RNA sequence: AAUGCCGGUAUGAGUAGCGAAAGAGGGGUGAGAAUCCCCUCCACCGAAUGCCUAAGGUUUCCUGAGGAAGGCUCGUCCGC
RNA sequence: CUCAACGAGAGACUCGGUGAAAUUAUAGUACCUGUGAAGAUGCAGGUUACCCGCGACAGGACGGAAAGACCCCGUGGAGC
RNA sequence: GCACCUCGAUGUCGGCUCAUCGCAUCCUGGGGCUGUAGUCGGUCCCAAGGGUUGGGCUGUUCGCCCAUUAAAGCGGUACGCGAGCUGGGUUCAGAACGUCGUGAGACAGUUCGGUCCCUAUCCGUCGCGGGCGCAGGAAAUUUGAGAGGAGCUGUCCUUAG
RNA sequence: GGAUAAGUGCUGAAAGCAUCUAAGCAUGAAGCCCCCCUCAAGAUGAGAUUUCCCAUUCCGCAAGGAAGUAAGAUCCCUGAA
């Protein structure tokens, strides 16, 4: 398999060959750097590791700048692996970019998503709502924690909480365009996260 | 986003006003920390109003400028004070012209008070 | 909404673990002192980086 | 005014191969042995027992029709959370924790059981990594 | 009967 | 050992509440000021949240000091 | 409501000041299946679980508040 | 049916919200026998993974009807769930109709109207922190013992009239 | 994909035949265990790889205990994706 991660700018609009309409995401990701080669010899299974957004000396630390000599390069500020890639195919401190991806391709799209803050049950699990009037006093409410017999709340009960902040992985979108000069890819659909935040872009498990 | 203070936003924006207009007259005020970080960008705001010095900028101002008298025995008002003095004061400084210096918090509420100036 | 029984004098002061509160970030006033917390001008000499601005 | 010992307890390093025996049979000795039932300075609060370890855990059988019928259950806190598997499939995947779940059955309940089960040592036969404590090879009493 | 009216 | 009586002290717990509805700044007093005094804006009632006059209360009215307790916080202030 | 989504204010949240009440045998107070005055946090067998908090929900503690009002008894009473 | 537990209180119907469990399976999946020519069927097996509706009437569950659907499944969980919600009916104090009673009054006969308290201590659940451990102190990247989520299907065209 | 349920079987004797079974091999379901997604070493069984910091001072003859510090982090401040 293939993949680069990198930031997503936010979304347009383009149209390709037809009159028809395609929302477009923007990702800036490229370029990458190999920075370290996990072995199975060594460490148990076959990954790489991939750097991006490299950052001034000033933020880095020295076991980060140690890390970061043997691949050549400067400190970066994200490091994920990538699993299980075809080994080798990839030397450590080559630079991975996003001439990989052709525009006709399926890759999965994965990121952490937007925060909601600590929402209740109606937003948090889609939980329907209690009626606003013949007298009711019961609305945007979780509802009744179970029967009497256990004496006890079932784990798993639906309840108001944090919303937010988790790794959302959307399946097959189409990469739209490739930008080799200015480093974008153009993937149709809507990809999980905040603007500026990190995206990684893998190639889909097909078929 | 712009904070709330706790108020109405009528009540928002007349304590603004006041605030503005207090600090444009007495050129150094002593409120809580987050009311001098609300009140700074108006200001600034309005004393690049009174860079301008037209007609049309002054009429701006009008709307938000309280009528107190400013300078004593002169009979100045405060909208004159910006086109006649802080205007030609901060003539070659672009923007920052007020600056937040925090206190200790207060006796009553505990709340952390701040000097505001123009500088 | 009633306590169904009463808690006990070790579990009160286990609750009363986090209850304590903290040493202010107070540095020395380079003016005169002693002592000056960060990032507020300092209540004796009325100074801060370095003018007297009361 | 009996002897009854406490931190002077030595401890030696046994072998069990389980190429032949039943789940089972040896379980029970193996609990024993963890237990320091075969020491005459056996003291039920001090873990007299000494270490064992097992090899040749995937050559273990049991009889009769066990191996379709017997069925180990891992339930968790969960509603509908009964999770089942074969004996079968225990044993061909990874029967380490088959052997654990029998000792751990025939062992006392406690903090001495849960003490006494970490000396035991099962591993996919035939060679452990315990060389370093030179374990003399144990036989079965039957 | 059993009526729950507790005044 | 009476859902006993009286007195003292805990738990809940530094928790609920602090009782409709606009305050802001500059000076003054003072050991101590978000709450007291003065000034300037801003705001509210205005067939009243204005004026007086019964019933009722009875000193609560004024001046000079004071701040223990009472102001559901503070208090240099008050119908204390 | 289908079918709910935003926005404003008060409480709730944090900090400063002040600060209760119902309740309370002691309590280092898990879950499943049984057993038991026949419906278990405390019993038995097993399965899980590092210590201490904060914000929420209310399934249980046959929760609290009222010596059940229904039914029955009293060789009780009262009204008609 | 009995009266074992509760009368120094275990709130009782029907709906709303949230569900979970067992198949004696409504559909979907795989089969046997058919008096199964094919479609549609009948009966009996294996299978709980998922899904099993919008109304009119009535307080109603149930039931009848309208329109769909792949089907509109039976039950348990204090006939699940009122310190989560409503009181329409039962089930107070008022007033009527019919009947019984001389009468005061009575009626699982009817109708009109009728106060639903609680600031969560502990266990449970949903989230978020602070410590200590992991035989030196750290910054990153991670394998996975285990656990949770998801799991449904219609119609049309070819093969092929 | 793997082992399967009901079924369909192959080769076959107890019982010279016959036979789905008592040994040996299959095929076979939206059930199961994975492949799809997510949390996951407090998994006290606390795992693994990479890269920094170094091995001071004073007491305690041993165990150990105090002060300063390196790598690094925090108090304090500007803010929100």
């Amino acid at each position: 398999t293939k993949g680069i991660l990198g930031r997503k700018i936010g979304m347009t609009q383009v149209f390709a060959e037809n009159g028809d309409l395609i929302p477009v995401t923007v990702i800036e990701a490229a370029p990458n750097v190999v920075l370290q080669k996990k072995t199975a010899e060594n460490d148990g299974y076959e990954a790489i590791q991939l750097g991006f957004d490299d950052k001034r000396e000033k933020l880095s630390n020295k076991p980060e700048k140690g890390h970061v000599a043997k691949a050549e390069t400067a400190p970066k500020r994200f490091v994920k692996e990538l699993r299980g890639v075809e080994m080798d195919a990839y030397e450590v401190g080559q630079e991975v970019k996003v001439e990989i991806f052709s525009a006709g391709e399926i890759v999965d799209v994965t990121g952490v998503s937007k925060g909601k803050g600590f929402q209740g049950a109606i937003k948090r699990h889609g939980q329907s709502r209690g009626p606003m009037s013949h007298g009711s006093r019961y609305h945007r409410r979780p509802g009744s924690m179970g029967p009497v017999d256990p004496n006890r709340v079932f784990k798993g009960k639906l309840l108001p909480g944090r919303m937010g902040g988790e790794q959302i992985t959307v399946q097959n979108l189409e990469i739209v365009k490739v930008d080799a000069e200015r480093n974008l890819l153009l993937i149709k659909g809507n990809v999980p996260g905040a603007k500026k935040s990190l995206i990684t872009v893998k190639s889909a498990v097909k078929s | 986003s712009y904070r709330k203070l706790g108020r109405t936003s009528a009540q928002r924006k007349a304590m603004l006003r006041d605030l503005t207009t207090d600090l444009i007259i007495n050129e150094r005020i002593e409120t809580t920390e987050t009311r001098a970080k609300e009140l700074r960008s108006v200001v600034e705001k309005m004393i690049t109003l009174g860079k301008r010095g037209d007609l049309h900028a002054r009429r701006q101002a009008a709307a938000y400028i309280r009528n107190e008298v400013a300078n004593e025995e002169n009979n100045q008002d405060a909208l004159q004070k910006l086109f006649s003095d802080i205007a030609t004061r901060y003539e070659e400084r672009q923007g920052g012209y007020t600056r937040i210096m925090k206190l200790g918090p207060r006796r009553g509420d505990g709340a952390p008070m701040a000097i505001i100036e123009l500088v | 909404a009633v306590p169904f029984r009463r808690t006990s004098k070790m579990k009160k002061r286990l609750r009363r673990t986090h209850f304590k509160l903290n040493v202010p970030g107070m540095t020395e006033c380079p003016s005169c002192g002693e002592m000056k917390l960060s990032h507020r001008v300092c209540k004796a000499c009325g100074s801060y980086n370095g003018k007297d601005i009361n | 005014t009996p002897m009854a010992n406490a931190s002077t307890i030595e401890r030696k390093w046994l072998v069990v191969d389980a190429a032949g025996k039943t789940l089972g049979r040896l379980s029970s000795e193996v609990a024993a042995i963890l237990r320091g039932k075969h020491k005459p300075t056996y003291t039920p609060h001090v873990d007299t027992g000494d270490h064992v370890i097992i090899i040749n855990a995937e050559k273990i059988e049991l009889t009769g029709k066990k191996l379709t019928d017997k069925i180990y259950y891992r339930h968790t806190q969960h509603p509908g959370g009964l999770k089942s598997r074969t004996a079968l499939e225990m044993r061909t995947n990874y029967p380490e924790k088959m052997l654990e779940l029998a000792i751990k059955g025939m062992l006392p309940k406690g903090s001495l059981g849960r003490q006494m089960f970490k000396k035991l040592n099962v591993y996919r036969g035939s060679e452990h990594p315990h060389e370093a404590q030179k374990p003399e090879v144990y036989e079965l009493r039957g | 009967a059993a009526a729950a009216a507790a005044a």
